[PDB]
């Protein structure tokens, strides 16, 4: 699997 | 001189290097005061933590070294990074304060938890805050307590740990870790090895996972019970290793049987098994970490090579050289308010 790169902080 | 200045954070004052502007309180865990400022000569967001008067108090000082040291040496991705200390008095006849500047992260998990991630980010992010610890252990450091608010991430999706200020070496036989967080060996009398650290990992994933705090003690006692009427009452061989007047409570302790991790996180709470990295693959992990008796516990180690955590294992991120501790500099040696205002100067002085 791709390591994810995205993390939704708001 | 007129290298710094002062701004008023709330009550706290904030006597700082004029490189330093437009700060801004975000935290402070319980161990120092941070403020979020822009350093003007990078043009890049930092993190400056203000230690008042360290030398006051002996356990005051105590963090404050800790932190001081390990911040100095330690080289990891999964830390938070290190970018400055400084002090706004001239020299160590009028030191007061020191100032540590670091990274500045998006935000600590607290706002993770309430949020549902997928078993990709959740595992991943667990795998670096393996590693970040695993950093620490292989110089024999604890971190003693991890918890939602001693971690950060960032919107790659990154994440470090920090705040090293009650880091050790192993201990034996005054309650300083915080509550929810404890483990077992830390509630009880006990001393402990480094897998204290597996229970707050083990602790922050089922937080996550639970979307609250996992054994949530109203006080220092009712904890126990949390954890015991939750996972089981602890087998004769793990009563048999405490002391003899703590050993006669937890005996009289009703004898729960304790819920099966599939009762304690049901399905409804996970969200759904891609290629494993499955609900069962991590409440194995959860069933392998969260265990009472600490010698019956799994390591960083093993917890890296659990299929759950394994599937980012990346041996240059994983078995990277250990940090270099300044030669028996850990060695609690318990000193006078005089020696310890010195033995700081002496670390915030490098230049
Ligand atoms: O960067 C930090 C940081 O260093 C700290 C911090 C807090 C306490 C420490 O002892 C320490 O060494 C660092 O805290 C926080 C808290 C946040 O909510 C955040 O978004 C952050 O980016 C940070
Ligand atoms: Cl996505």
């Amino acid at each position: 699997p791709k390591r994810p790169t995205t993390l939704n902080l708001f | 001189d007129n290298n710094f200045y002062s701004v008023e954070i709330g009550d706290s004052t904030f006597t700082v290097l004029k490189r330093y502007q437009n700060l801004k309180p975000i935290g402070s865990g319980a161990q120092g005061i941070v403020c979020a400022a822009y350093d003007a000569i990078l043009e890049r967001n930092v993190a400056i933590k203000k230690l008042s008067r360290p030398f006051q108090n002996q356990t005051h000082a105590k963090r404050a070294y800790r932190e001081l040291v390990l911040m100095k040496c330690v080289n990891h991705k999964n830390i938070i990074g290190l970018l400055n200390v400084f002090t706004p008095q001239k020299s160590l006849e009028e030191f007061q304060d020191v100032y540590i500047v670091m990274e500045l992260m998006d935000a600590n998990l607290c706002q993770v938890i309430q949020m549902e991630l997928d078993h990709e980010r959740m595992s991943y992010l667990l795998y670096q805050m393996l590693c970040g610890i695993k950093h620490l252990h292989s110089a024999g450091i604890i971190h003693r307590d991890l918890k939602p608010s001693n971690i950060v991430v960032k919107s790659d999706c990154t994440l470090k740990i920090l705040d090293f200020g009650l880091a050790r070496t192993a201990g034996t036989s005054p309650e300083v870790v915080t509550r929810y967080y404890r483990a077992p060996e830390v509630i009880l009398g006990m001393g402990y090895k480094e897998n204290v650290d597996i229970w707050s990992v083990g602790c922050i994933m089922g937080e996550m996972i639970k979307g609250g705090v996992l054994f949530p003690g109203t006080d220092h006692i009712d904890q126990w019970n949390k954890v015991i009427e939750q996972l089981g009452t602890p087998c004769p061989e793990f009563m048999k290793k405490l002391q003899p007047t703590v050993r006669t409570y937890v005996e009289n302790r009703p004898k729960y049987a304790g819920y099966s991790f599939e009762k304690l996180f049901p399905d409804v709470l996970f969200p759904a098994d891609s290629e494993h990295l499955k609900a069962s693959q991590a409440r194995d992990l959860l069933s392998k970490m969260l265990v009472i008796d600490a010698s019956k516990r799994i390591s960083v180690d093993e917890a890296l090579q659990h299929p759950y955590i394994n599937v980012w294992y990346d041996p240059s991120e994983a078995e990277a050289p250990p940090p270099k501790i300044p030669d028996k500099q850990l060695d609690e040696r318990e000193h006078t308010i005089e020696e310890w205002k010195e033995l700081i100067y002496k670390e915030v002085m490098d230049l």
